[PDB]
RNA sequence: CUAGAGUACGGUAGAGGGUGGUGGAAUUUCCUGUGUAGCGGUGAAAUGCGUAGAUAUAGGAAGGAACACCAGUGGCGAAGGCGACCACCUGGACUGAUACUGACACUGAGGUGCGAAAGCGUGGGGAGCAAACAGGAUUAGAUACCCUGGUAGUCCACGCCGUAAACGAUGUCGACUAGCCGUUGGGAUCCUUGAGAUCUUAGUGGCGCAGCUAACGCGAUAAGUCGACCGCCUGGGGAGU
């Protein structure tokens, strides 16, 4: 993923904060870098030492959202639907 | 490669100047195919005949 | 100290990315016969021995520098 | 980004290389990439036979174009009786001028 | 016939060793070798044979002239350097001496390993 | 709340993957010249190859796979594994500064994946090497070792199989405990010329005190002192049947 398209969505998905730290920075980063890589996997087959690394991002996903639900609904439901998951 | 002046000083400057630029010990190992795990055994063996005379020397140099 | 001195003449100097252009430094560490010289008898730091390789093998590909005595 | 092609060209064709190397640039500069050298280090003796010959001329040039000005010189170097090899290259810096021909003499 | 400046090639297996006198063409004018001076067998090996069949190779080629000689010697076995000095034994000036060596970067597999 | 854990920012090092492309040395087959009696092999020989012109030697063509020297107790990868050069996509680790989130962590029965090599299926491709096999020799005897030949295979695409002395014969994770000599990479401080200096993390080696151990031996990369979860052992054969 490029620089810029990093800033793009930092700018976007900013709970008014100017900060990078809050899950809701942060599952939005690794959402947009697994959509990107589905085409890499289609044209590589064999690729399985970086097959390894998409499932490191997929794990970490699923677990920000459980320590989002184990605080809140409110920022839970606001989150998914704005990026259909589950 | 060798020119020339006697012959005998020739010769000499021939017999070193091959073995000290090599392609002598090589190709007497092209003559039977080592497995990779026997040139595993030459990467171990000259590994310790290196680092134990580092210090062999030095009780020499005692 | 030759193969202290040598250590010297790429961390001395701000030369660090060398290029395969300079064969008057290349010529240096290439044997009569043409095979790559140790790094126990120069006395590089490893760092550059690796980096002085591959300005070896690509300066050999443009035929700036042979292989063998045979051609 | 930022190229380093150098190829070398038949001995035999050192005098028609002065409109060889804009027939090449001009296309670059279609792309949108713009070149930061452009030297002829000129007729040198090769260190053995490629193709059965001795003398070259070559020819240094650095690039920084996209990816589709690549693509031609990455092809058009393959399909010439001229030009007998290549190395495309990549750092990823700018380009000075004059390095080695002065030194070189 | 005269011709002059031959070359020598020197072939050293480990059990036999070829001599034989060209020009610059590559063109064969004498060849010798360690079997035909009749030993054949362990005495066939030794650098002593390298020795009689070198300088048999250097009297049919007093036929042609060849007063000057290109010496490349090629092979790992023994004779390797005695054959050198055989050569001006008959008197030929011995201008450069060369080593050929067919050196694989990686090259085929050899045999396996004797037992 | 920020000490665990994760993100954003600079910065290095690497045979970490996948898809194409291009080299040089050597081997073999073939063509052509010169040239003429053996070559090859071995404790020694023989089978074999030779004037129907071999080996040698020079010129040319085609084709296949491996990638000298660098190369190292050296690197990278979760493990198996990974060495020609370039482009092409692509994963993770290190190191520094700085802000943010505020415990978001550990392990894991079942379940899901990646699995050397030999082998199996359909299609390619056939340089060398080489089980099965054939001949010679050795041999009371020799299916064997040694010699001359030689097929599946090894190579590529797609799919399968799932075991190895799959080894550090040592499950993963966290915290404390004298030293000294090496080495990869990275910041420091420092008089500056250093063949510099000392300190600190992340690896990788050689000795060693306490301590433990049936002994051998490990010893900040524990088999030392302690925690959290899991797997497994119960005399030898019978039998991993
Ligand atoms: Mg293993
Ligand atoms: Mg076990």
């Amino acid at each position: 993923l490029s620089v810029e398209e990093k800033a793009q969505i930092v700018n976007e998905y900013k709970q008014a904060e100017g900060d990078t730290g809050s899950p809701e920075v942060q599952v939005a980063l690794l959402s947009a870098n697994i959509n990107k890589l589905q085409d890499h996997f289609k044209a590589n087959g064999k690729d399985h030492h970086s097959r390894r690394g998409l499932i490191r991002m997929v794990n970490q996903r699923r677990k920000l959202l459980d320590y989002l639900k184990g605080k809140d609904v409110s920022r839970y439901t606001a989150l998914i639907g704005r990026l259909g998951l589950r | 490669k060798v020119k020339e002046e006697p012959f005998d000083v020739a010769l000499r400057r021939f017999k070193r100047s091959c073995e000290k630029a090599g392609a002598l010990a090589e190709v007497r190992s092209r003559e039977f195919y080592e497995k990779p795990t026997a040139e595993r055994k030459r990467k171990a063996a000259a590994a310790v005949k290196r680092h134990a005379k580092k210090v062999q020397r030095e009780q020499r140099r005692r | 100290f030759f193969r202290r001195r040598r250590f010297c003449r790429f961390t001395a100097e701000g030369v660090k990315e060398i290029d395969y252009k300079d064969l008057n430094t290349l010529k240096a560490y290439v044997s009569e016969t043409g095979k790559i010289v140790p790094s126990r008898i120069t006395g590089t730091k490893a760092k550059y021995q690796r980096q002085l390789a591959t300005a070896i093998k690509r300066a050999r590909y443009l035929a700036l520098l042979p292989y063998t005595d045979s051609h | 980004r930022h190229y380093e092609i150098v190829f070398l060209v038949h001995p035999d064709q050192s005098e028609q290389v002065g409109g060889m190397v804009e027939r090449y640039t001009k296309a670059i500069e279609e792309d949108g990439g713009k070149i930061h050298r452009l030297e002829d280090w000129g007729r040198r003796q090769l260190a053995y036979a490629i193709n059965n010959v001795h003398k070259a001329h070559y020819v240094l040039m650095n690039v920084e174009c996209s990816a589709k000005a690549l693509a031609e010189l990455e092809d058009n170097f393959r399909y010439n009786d001229a030009v007998i090899r290549n190395l495309v290259m990549r750092r990823d810096e700018a380009v000075t001028e004059q390095s080695e021909m002065l030194k070189a003499e | 016939k005269t011709v002059v400046d031959g070359i020598a090639h020197i072939h050293a297996s480990f059990n036999n060793t070829i001599v034989t006198i060209t020009d610059r063409q590559g063109n064969a004018l004498s060849w010798a070798t360690s079997g035909g001076s009749g030993f054949r067998g362990s005495r066939k090996s030794t650098p002593f044979a390298a020795q009689v069949a070198a300088e048999r190779a250097g009297q049919a080629a007093l036929e042609y002239g060849l007063k000057n000689l290109d010496v490349n010697v090629k092979g790992p076995g023994p004779g390797r350097e005695s054959a050198v000095r055989a050569l001006n034994a008959c008197g030929y000036k011995i201008a450069s001496i060369t080593d050929v060596t067919p050196i694989p970067h990686n090259g085929c597999r050899p045999p396996k390993k004797r037992r």
